[PDB]
């Protein structure tokens, strides 16, 4: 068989390839930014007062 | 081949002999090698072994296995029957018949002819002898050629002496002579022909008639060849008296008169010339005995002619008494005896028989109507030929004419007194009894002389060189007072003795006075007859007048002094006499002769001659002795009766329309033609011609006359149409009245009003004309098949097709710039014209769209072989298919598809087209090869038919072998296209078997054009979705791309194009640019097809062809190797500098720009007119106009080239671009659709990177068209990513590529798309490669490279951000984040300071307002990246100061921002809270006040988030809520709100 079976055309094939590459780039950038932010927060919070920062509020505010 | 059979060997030998005969000695060694293999064949002329009974019994007993020489074959019940039938038909031995039939079966001629095997065997047996004798004939002919080298002339002679005559050469040496063998062969041929005729008459008294006719033709040709061989042998003095007596006896026993006697007469003529005349064995003792023996006969005229010839040739001895002995012999007695014998021979009809033979020899199927009834007014009593198709050759006619002129010379130089006494006796007889008609001996003899001296000026000059010789003496003596027949014969002789101009001038000077005949008496008799007719006429007077007219016409056509003298002679007044004679009551023959005389006189003329001719015509047509309007039409109707006078008048008109300058202004006729009388000028003539051609074509019974009349009418129409200026009228209507003055407008108006083109078109718009045309073109195929290439039918059809083409071309010009002007002129002035056009037929296609058999006839006429006719039919069909109204009427079901499917016309048309395109071409005659021209015409027709209306099927789909159905196609079972035998498969075959790589020249031009046209047709068929699936299926099932790649050729700057190098400056001006563009387009199409097929095969998940494709691409075939795709990337080279061009100085014409010249196409005429106007103004200024003129001229000669160069260059550029694009696309299809491992292909990736590195370095900022194509593939392959070296190379290449991207970004080159590609390339490099001494070194080097550019690049990055484009802004926003991250990775940072100095932070924070309006979607990701970048800055200690000075607290308040939609909202809130917390906690206790204010103004909202935290979408929402709570808690604990309470 052949000549077309749930297939696409080259003009649309290249467009789909470019769209997929762009989406993958955006997703990778977002994931890297999120990971960098998480690492920064972990480095800044691991110094001290890990649970006290929330305990003070749980004691002040309504539990 | 080399192992050729008898038939093929003889055919090759005949071809080589014919080639050598045409001055081509490229086969001398081939002939020397062939003549040695067929020695046994040339030994015996023809000999068939007698039918043996032993072989018959052996074949009939065990017809199982046969052994012939060294080969063995198996016999079956059918082959044995065929052998027996052949042996019984030809009485041939069983072994020879079996061998012939085995040869026929091996060669496979049964399918080529589709005939029984025995008929093919008989045909081969006849062809054997045919070629075996034709070879000997050509050999003996070349052996006597005087226009060749003496060495070869003697070599062929000795070869013929050794092989044919079996006489060994002088350097060496029971057997039988050659004459008896030839005589026995001819006798056997005669007996075989007689037996064949008897058996055919018995059996007939079928499908074999044509075979019998061809066999008879071959037999008569073999007999003629044997006769010529015998004549040559006799001329070589290899005869005796025994053979002479035998031949004389055979002649005496002749029964019937046929072509055999006409073929044998040269034999006896040469015999008598050798033995009779003193030009050989001049033995007087034997001569007397031969005379007594010759002087029983079954036909007395033969004996009379033989005796007359013998006497004429024997008189050479009784001339003098010094060269021989004549003692003891009487003279007067023998003289009287010979005289009485010659008189008896004459009375018996010798000259009559000679004349009848001479006439029947040159019997032509068609004759020129200018010589009707000439030399056909005698009393012939000899029985005529049976009219069977036995045409003669050329050598036989030459020999016959030579013998006749020799006999004439002998009779004139030996028997003058005989002719004198004969003439005196005839005169006395005519005088003593005028009522009776004496014999025509002298007239017949003069006519025979005329026939002999025809087309032979070398011999005709003999009658003029020596005016005191025997020939000139008799010529001058035969011009004295005589009767009408003798004068007519002398005039006909003079006419036929004017084959050239010198002989015509000699005859003119000899006829005029310097008694004999003179022009004075001729004109006196003409005037006498004119006065007698005008105040009956006998046939003799009419014949004399016709002869005089023919002679005058011939002299005027051949000579020039006579044409210039008689035309303006005051004492003769030839024109006046012929005009007074024509207006009288006389047959049409005299009028036709007068018209032909006028044509001859007007074949070359000047302005004064034309003026005088028109004056005389008007004077004699206005009052021919009733108003002029009536007399003119009466004379027209009188001259229209018949065909001879009508055709002659049409030819005269056609000749008069030719200008004196030859084949633009000064229409070839006086502008004041008919100004005196109220007439339209020349229109009446064309009107009469057209109405005669339309209505009076039914009264012509003779088909030849009808064809000639139609051809004359078509030639007249073509001469009238070709004399019309098209571009002139266009330029006039464009700029004459709109720009130029109104002075010349009158000239163009008069030209358009007086030129008959308008009336010709008006008549062409009539139904009678197109009906007559389609009837003439509609003829049976047998006529065209049996006709000759120069037949009048083919010429008439060609002229009709040309007229149709010209009409289809000029119909628009007529309807636009002719019809309205003529209508306005008729409305303004007073003109009375009769319309002859159909208003309903708005165009020329309306009147012909109702004929469906036209296309059928045009297609059937393609199997004739005529190059011109085939090209004309193809062009006509192309123009028809290109029209719109015809295809709208056909397909408004359809009428064309059903018309070609009546009796299988489409199948035979496709078969003929396939056989034609498969025919090889002549390498030497590339541009002149008719086969190549037909191929190109067919390809252009197919291209034009497929390009127009591709969605709906057309005739091209049917011709290709498809079942044209309504809005659907298909293939039929067992059809031509299903069995891989059709036009499409033929094109595929001829393409895959085409090699362009040559050595002598290399990269030919016309093969490139052929393959380019084929690929264009293939692309048109592919792009059409209605004919795409089946085409791809048929292509992939035969490995088309594999054959194409095998036929590919690498391109390099060393290989020249047609012997010309590319670097040469003339390359841009030469034609090699066309071939280069065609090759580029071919490569582009091949790459596109390969990519499409690869994508299809990959998306179908079948490894059957995937691995094959990859193997073919890598360079291996399962092994044959081929260059990989990377090898074909050699067309990208900037060394040629196609973009750069050296601009000359151009000291003048510099201000002349190309504004109005300009799809880059600079017209040359737009600048030509400007420079012409400037030169005219410069000349009018009168300031050194003559000197500097030359300067300007050469300047033009430069700029023209310049213009063309640019055009060419432009083309090349775009061509390259196209190819590149295709290549790029292909490469993409090679990267994505590739499941093979990555580590093995890494070498190919590095090779591609190395190849593109210089391409990008050369086009980094030059052009923004190829940069996108070369950067998108780089971006793609960058995401698809011993080992130490590979990693180092990859890193080095990436670092090198990272430089040009930043360079182009800082230079702000290309469009936002190319900049986005560069941004992505740099982002994937600064994010993955850099992210450990090597790492630190790479980071420092990248930071240094970035600082090298500095703020110059950040400025552009910020400018292109938050702009018009949607993707470029996001790409720049992400690249900024990547850059700041990589910089912080290396407590301060220069990137943040640079961004702050450029006022970017300010606008970035200001844009934060109205974020809710902006917030998968592009705007969402853009805002996300923006907030991420803003948050990244709040982490550094230095950035806190700037983020605080930006005053974002008041900006985030104006926006009023404070399961998937909720998730996105919470993500935005988390981003904002993170930004705020980072900005507050970065600096320290200086921002806590703003944090407290924000927490107090937005209290409560954060409480809900902090209390909420205290399937996939749910988990994502919970994670976002947790992140928001953590961010708010961090902000609180950093601000210190607890202390505030």
């Amino acid at each position: 068989s052949g000549t077309g079976l749930g297939e696409v055309d080259v003009d649309t094939y290249l467009s789909n390839l470019q769209t997929k590459t762009t989406l993958s780039m955006i997703a990778d950038g977002l994931e890297r930014s999120a990971r960098d932010f998480d690492a920064f927060l972990e480095e800044n919070v691991t110094l001290e007062w890990e649970a006290q920062r929330k305990r003070i509020y749980q004691h002040f505010g309504i539990k | 081949m080399t192992d050729l059979r008898k038939l093929e060997a003889l055919q090759a030998l005949h071809a080589e002999l014919v080639a050598v005969r045409q001055h081509r000695f490229e086969g001398l060694q081939v002939l020397e090698t062939l003549l040695e293999e067929q020695t046994d064949a040339f030994k015996a002329l023809i000999a068939k072994p007698a039918r043996d009974t032993k072989d018959r019994e052996a074949l009939g007993k065990e017809p199982k296995k046969l052994k012939i020489g060294e080969e063995e074959y198996s016999l079956n019940e059918d082959f044995v029957n065929d052998c027996l039938k052949l042996a019984d038909e030809l009485d041939l031995n069983e072994k020879e018949s079996a061998r012939i039939l085995i040869d026929c079966d091996a060669e496979g001629d049964v399918e080529t002819q589709s005939r029984p095997l025995w008929e093919c065997g008989v045909i081969r047996f006849h062809q054997e002898r045919k070629y075996l004798l034709d070879c000997m004939r050509l050999i003996l002919e070349i052996a006597a050629d005087e226009d060749i080298d003496a060495g070869l002339q003697e070599s062929f002679g000795v070869a013929a002496e050794d092989k044919i005559f079996g006489i060994p050469p002088p350097w060496e040496r029971q057997v039988k002579k050659f004459i008896p063998r030839c005589m026995e062969a001819m006798k056997g041929v005669r007996s075989m022909l007689q037996c064949m005729a008897d058996k055919a008459n018995a059996r007939n008294m079928l499908d074999n008639q044509e075979t019998l006719d061809f066999s008879r033709l071959s037999l008569v040709e073999q007999h003629e060849c044997l006769a010529s061989i015998l004549h040559a042998a006799v001329q070589r003095h290899h005869a005796t008296i025994a053979d002479f007596q035998d031949f004389i006896k055979i002649l005496r026993k002749w029964d019937k008169y046929d072509h055999f006697l006409i073929h044998l007469i040269p034999v006896l003529a040469a015999y008598i010339t050798e033995f009779g005349s003193p030009e050989g064995m001049g033995d007087l003792q034997q001569a007397r005995r031969l005379n007594d023996f010759i002087c029983s006969w079954a036909l007395p005229v033969l004996g009379a002619a033989v005796r007359a010839w013998w006497i004429a040739e024997h008189n050479g001895f009784y001339l003098d008494d010094t060269v021989q002995d004549l003692r003891g012999i009487n003279l007067d007695e023998e003289d009287e005896q010979r005289t009485k014998q010659f008189l008896d021979a004459l009375k018996e009809g010798a000259f009559d028989f000679i004349l009848s033979v001479a006439a029947d020899c040159k019997a032509q199927e068609w004759q020129d109507p200018s010589q009707l009834g000439a030399r056909q007014w005698l009393q012939r009593k000899i029985p005529s030929l049976p009219s069977e198709p036995f045409p003669f050759s050329h050598f036989l006619q030459h020999s016959l004419m030579v013998h006749l002129e020799g006999f004439v010379d002998a009779t004139i130089s030996n028997l003058p007194d005989v002719l004198r006494k004969l003439r005196t006796e005839e005169d006395e007889q005519r005088q003593l009894r005028p009522n009776h008609e004496q014999d025509m001996d002298l007239e017949r003899f003069l006519i025979i002389i005329s026939y002999a001296y025809e087309g032979r000026p070398d011999a005709a000059m003999s009658f003029w060189e020596d005016p005191d010789s025997n020939l000139a003496g008799f010529l001058q003596w035969a011009s004295r007072r005589a009767s009408t027949p003798l004068v007519s014969a002398f005039c006909e002789m003079l006419r036929c003795l004017a084959d050239n101009e010198e002989c015509a001038t000699a005859a003119h000077n000899f006829l005029l006075d310097e008694q004999s005949l003179t022009w004075s008496q001729i004109f006196k008799e003409l005037e006498y007859f004119t006065t007698k007719v005008c105040s009956e006429i006998e046939p003799e007077s009419a014949l004399m007048l016709e002869c005089y007219l023919r002679l005058i016409a011939k002299l005027a056509t051949e000579s020039e002094i006579a044409r210039k003298r008689l035309i303006m002679d005051e004492d003769f007044n030839l024109v006046d006499t012929i005009l007074k004679l024509s207006v009288g009551v006389i047959p049409h023959r005299l009028r036709a002769c007068i018209f032909y005389v006028l044509k001859a006189l007007m074949i070359r003329k000047t302005h004064e001659e034309l003026d005088a001719m028109w004056r005389w015509v008007e004077a004699w047509m206005t009052n021919p002795f009733p108003g002029p309007q009536e007399c003119m039409e009466m004379m027209f109707r009188e001259f229209g009766t018949g065909f001879e006078q009508s055709n002659a008048f049409i030819q005269l008109l056609t000749t008069l329309l030719v200008p004196p300058e030859g084949l633009n202004d000064s229409v070839p006729f006086p502008e004041w033609l008919g100004s005196s009388i109220r007439t339209l000028g020349i229109e009446p003539y064309v009107d009469f011609v057209f109405d005669v051609f339309a209505n009076r074509t039914k009264d012509i019974s003779d088909p030849s006359q009808l064809r000639i009349l139609r051809l004359s009418c078509l030639d007249f129409v073509m001469v009238c149409l070709v004399t019309f200026n098209e571009d002139l009228i266009v330029l006039g209507h464009e700029s004459n009245i709109s720009i130029d003055d109104a002075m010349a407008a009158t000239n163009l108006a008069t030209y358009v009003r007086l030129h008959p083109f308008s009336r010709v078109m008006e008549w062409l718009f009539n139904e009678k004309v197109i009906t007559s045309l389609i009837n003439t073109i509609h003829q049976d195929p047998i006529s065209l098949g049996s006709a000759s290439p120069d037949s009048p039918l083919v010429v008439s059809i060609l002229r009709a097709i040309q007229v149709m083409i010209k009409a289809l071309e000029l119909q628009e010009t007529y309807l636009h710039l002719v019809r309205p002007e003529v209508l306005r002129y008729q409305g303004e002035a007073g003109v009375r014209r009769k319309p002859v056009a159909n208003a309903a037929y708005s165009a020329f296609e309306d009147g012909i769209l109702s004929h469906l058999s036209l296309v059928v006839d045009l297609g059937k006429y393609c199997n004739l072989g005529h190059a011109e006719l085939t090209l004309a039919c193809l062009k006509l069909l192309e123009k028809i298919s290109t029209s719109s109204r015809i295809l709208s009427a056909w397909s408004p079901r359809n009428k064309a598809i059903v018309q070609l499917e009546r009796n299988g016309e489409g199948e035979t048309i496709s078969a003929s087209l396939s056989a034609s395109i498969m025919a090889t071409l002549d390498p030497a005659l590339a541009a002149s090869g008719e086969n190549y021209r037909v191929k190109l015409a067919i390809l252009d027709f197919l291209y034009a038919c497929l390009r127009a209306t591709p969605d709906q099927p057309t005739i091209a789909h049917q011709l290709l072998g498809f079942h044209c159905e309504l809005s659907k196609l298909g293939i039929e079972p067992k059809g031509p296209f299903d069995m891989q035998k059709s036009l499409f498969h033929s094109l595929l075959n001829v393409l895959i078997t085409l090699t362009v790589s040559e050595e002598e020249q290399g990269m030919r031009g016309y093969l490139v054009t052929l393959k380019y046209r084929v690929l264009r047709i293939l692309q048109l068929l592919w792009k059409s979705p209605l004919s795409a699936s089946l085409v791809m299926d048929e292509l992939r099932a035969t490995n088309f791309l594999f054959h194409m790649l095998l036929r590919e050729v690498q391109i390099q700057p060393q290989l020249p194009w047609d012997g010309q190098l590319v670097t040469g400056c003339e390359f841009l001006l030469s034609d090699a640019s066309l071939a280069y563009i065609d090759y580029l387009a071919s490569r582009a199409a091949i790459f596109e097809y390969i990519g499409k097929e690869l994508c299809s095969v990959s998306q179908n998940r079948i490894p059957s062809i995937k691995r094959q494709i990859f193997d073919a691409l890598n360079g291996q075939i399962f092994p044959l190797t081929i260059p990989s795709i990377f090898d074909f990337f050699d067309f990208i080279n900037t060394d040629y500098k196609w973009e750069e061009i050296p601009s000359p100085h151009f000291t003048y014409l510099k201000d002349l720009d190309l504004g109005p010249c300009i799809g880059v196409h600079y017209d040359i005429r737009k600048a030509q007119e400007i420079l012409a106007l400037k030169r005219k103004e410069y000349e009018h200024s009168q300031l050194a106009t003559p000197e500097f003129l030359e300067t300007v001229e050469l300047e033009e000669k430069v700029l023209i080239e310049w213009l063309t160069v640019r055009n060419r260059a432009n083309l090349l550029l775009t061509a390259r671009l196209n190819l590149l694009q295709a290549w790029a696309n292909l490469l993409l299809v090679m990267i994505e659709s590739n499941d093979f491992k990555s580590t093995p292909k890494m070498a190919f990736l590095l090779q591609a990177l190395q190849a593109i590195l210089p391409t990008l370095e050369a086009f980094s900022s030059l052009k923004s068209d190829e940069a996108f194509e070369l950067a998108r593939v780089a971006k793609v392959l960058l995401w698809k990513l011993e080992q130490f070296t590979v990693g180092n190379l990859i890193g080095d290449k990436l670092f090198q590529l990272f430089q040009l991207c930043l360079s182009a970004i800082s230079q702000c080159s290309g469009t936002p798309e190319l900049r986005s590609l560069y941004y992505s390339i740099c982002y994937r490099y600064l994010t993955a490669v850099v992210d450990t001494r090597s790492v630190t070194n790479a980071r420092a080097r990248t930071l240094k490279a970035i600082t090298l550019y500095g703020d110059r690049l950040l400025n552009v990055i910020c400018d292109d951000a938050y702009g018009s484009d949607t993707t470029c802004q996001t790409a720049a926003m992400i690249l900024l984040n990547a850059l700041v991250h990589t910089s912080r990775a290396s407590v301060d940072c220069p990137i943040i300071d640079a961004l702050n100095r450029l006022n970017f932070i300010g606008v970035l924070v200001d844009s934060l307002k109205e974020i809710l309006n902006e917030w998968a979607s592009p705007s969402q990701q853009y805002t996300s990246a923006k907030l991420a970048l803003l948050l990244q800055l709040c982490q550094t200690r230095q950035g806190a100061k700037y983020v605080l000075q930006a005053n974002l607290f008041r900006a985030l308040e104006q926006s009023g921002v404070f399961v998937v939609a909720l998730e996105r909202h919470y993500a935005l809130l988390v981003a904002l809270a993170r930004v705020v917390g980072a900005a507050v906690t970065a600096r320290g206790a200086h921002n806590i006040v703003q944090g407290r204010k924000f927490l107090t103004q937005h209290r409560g909202l954060v409480v809900h988030v902090l209390k909420k935290n205290a399937i996939l979408a749910q988990q994502a929402l919970e994670e976002r809520i947790e992140e928001l709570a953590e961010a708010f808690m961090l902000l609180i604990t950093a601000t210190g709100f607890l202390e505030y309470e």
